[PDB]
């Protein structure tokens, strides 16, 4: 199977496999059954930020949503991805739909990670930073239903000529080259992502979710994956 | 305009 | 008086102010009494590397100190700087020697802060790379015996035209201009400092160290403040 | 005097003393009558940007000026900026009106600063940027009219109760540190400024202009430097 | 065949198809008889650093070539990408030796990207630092005798175990992510790249020299491209 | 709304 | 490296 | 510095 470690940003309760009962952000590690979460007052209609940092010194993962004036959700749980991930990885998006649809559009994304190793001043760094996305995205892997263009956006799940959410629907979009998450030999390592998106609903009733996610290279997306596994996880266990 | 479900705002 | 917040390299153990009894690095919060340490194995004449950061998901203040191909000494400590420092401060690097003395030498020094407010992905940020200091270095404010110029490094303390640390010295140098740290509506307030020293020493054991600061933008040396008070704190209270 | 460099978004056509017949973008040398223009489809009411870059490799200063969804104006000039300016200067944006007028605000504000020596991967840097203003910016020297905080903007001219703009004005705003843009040692030294305006005049008739510029550390609006003389220089010669 | 864009820094004079009589640095476009070159002082066994940059305004592709407290190599060629290159690009080093033989050791790379739609203020940007390689370096695609390793550097060519290099040896290195270089309605585009090379000879003259490339993304090394031809051309023309 | 002077927009 | 207190990597 | 054609800085 993948290893996948992510943070969730789940608009529709599964209270039947662990969700609270009300949308929530949570972080998942190898598993859709959230180690930690925080209700997320999701706005349908407005666009929103998500923030994710990580530093090898504390080892701990947090997450932030927001909305323009308004609170933000925070979640944090204390991981050491050593023992959790391989050192070479992939980054990307993911979403999906199921009974009940929304529209998963991401407006922009970025990403920075940094490795300071066994030397001085010996750092890698990686950063890319996308605020519009082309027909021909050549340096992004899109899987799924995902697709990238219209309107300078990516559209994580299908959409209707015009807007219009589709139902059981799946995508992802993962970066092109594979990224050096972490090193034995590395006094700090540390990344951080960040990505606005804008879930809507036609109807007032929104699902399945987007999250940000971490894998090894060659992930692709689980069979039957859809609604309440977001595209990430084979099954609910 | 294309309001929400629940939670609070414009 | 002024409200200092600082990370120290103590190199001599003053166990007669709280100093576990060995050269240790620490996290001082107006005081001299660190409020957490942790043992650091100074190493005399080699090039270290010490590495501070902050974020107020987690408020977090941590630091690591290293030294190529050796182990690191880390240490953090949950603090929420919003109750402590005022919105707008400067930063700085500080020294001294007392009866015994080393060399006090910054070989570069950055520093990056980012301010996201709460608003569609708007943020504020400050970035100051020195990787060679003139004679002339009109971006730094230089307090006490603090100079530039020399093999285009920064000479905290007072050192003899052959190279000789001197006794009784104290330095500091402080990025000419105001930063604000925080603010009462910012999603996400962060900032990472790091700065090479490399500290020598001819007598028997060094004192008394290097830190890195954070004070009201008028902050300058107390009185008296060589020695164990590292040119931070007026008494040890 | 002073010694001011500076790239100039004219809104205002003073045939008197050399500007062409209609709105033009140009870079002036130590002289507000431009070494070089182009001319400006300006836009009143939209929100523009302005793109400055500028390297000691081909010592060619370029500006670029668009709004989006429309054409460019660009003007480029060859110059040694080391044989015009110190070594430390101090950057910032001026704007004024006079018999005519029109809201000079400012949205963002961000500028890059890098220098490279005589030694291998010694680089120095400096990075600002402002994406919303303060009331209290302490990291800004404001002259003149000059203010921000009002919907975390900056206002270099002064604007009535609700936004309408007022004619006779000058301010300014200055980065609070002084930049080192050039040195004798360096392989490579390079800056890059960039900031988007919105200009609008309830009238359907501007003047006088916005510029960005670069000058001794001690600069100050020079007296009845407002209309046509953009704050920046005393006379028209 | 391969669409080819290069800065060479030719160690060895072929005066039989173009080279100035003496080593130089140059600017090719589709051909190994450069555009224009400019005399170098190379340095048999010293760490020097190449520093390439080009913007869409000026359409002015420069580089730097130096050594520490020595005199710089430049040169300059108006160039308009859009008309050479395709929008999709990957970027990377190349190396080879002949008869003749050389190390072509590269201790640091690092690029930058950046594109500016015209929106405002849309920018989509790329950045990679290596300031060391490891011996799995799974973000470059290593073609031809490169290695990557020892000492942490990037062997372009082959060397014994000794540490002697090989004749009739190429070698390339090309980040693994395609790389957006150009856009029909781009305000600015521009990228920097950086690398600090250690090139030695145990022989008299050393040959043939290292290349910093941009090409199409499928791009390999042409067969018969050791010697003269830098791994880059299939024939001299 | 707001409109300018001369060069053209919407 | 000239010398230095309870010391020495490897 | 082992050594190297037209060279020598100072
Ligand atoms: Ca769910
Ligand atoms: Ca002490
Ligand atoms: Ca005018
Ligand atoms: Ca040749
Ligand atoms: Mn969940
Ligand atoms: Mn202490
Ligand atoms: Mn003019
Ligand atoms: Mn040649």
């Amino acid at each position: 199977a993948d290893t996948i470690v992510a943070v969730e940003l789940d608009t529709y309760p599964n209270t039947d496999i662990g969700d609270p009962s009300y949308p929530h952000i949570g972080i998942d590690i190898k598993s859709v059954r959230s180690k930690k979460t925080a209700k997320w007052n999701m706005q349908n209609g407005k666009v929103g930020t998500a923030h994710i940092i990580y530093n090898s010194v504390d080892k701990r993962l947090s997450a932030v949503v927001s909305y323009p004036n308004a609170d933000s959700a925070t979640v944090s749980y204390d991981v050491d991805l050593d023992n959790v991930l391989p050192e070479w990885v992939r980054v990307g998006l993911s979403a999906s739909t199921g009974l009940y649809k929304e529209t998963n559009t991401i407006l922009s994304w970025s990403f920075t990670s940094k490795l300071k190793s066994n030397s001085t001043h010996e750092t890698n760094a990686l950063h890319f930073m996308f605020n519009q996305f082309s027909k021909d995205q050549k340096d992004l892997i899109l899987q799924g239903d995902a697709t990238t263009g219209t309107d300078g956006n990516l559209e994580l799940t299908r959409v209707s000529s015009n807007g219009s959410p589709q139902g059981s629907s799946v995508g992802r979009a993962l970066f092109y080259a594979p990224v050096h998450i972490w090193e034995s030999s590395a006094v700090v390592a540390s990344f951080e992502a960040t990505f606005t998106f804008l879930i809507k609903s036609p109807d007032s009733h929104p699902a399945d979710g987007i999250a940000f996610f971490i894998s090894n290279i060659d992930s692709s997306i689980p069979s039957g994956s859809t609604g309440r596994l977001l595209g990430l996880f084979p099954d609910a266990n | 305009m294309y309001w929400y479900p629940y939670a609070s705002g414009s």
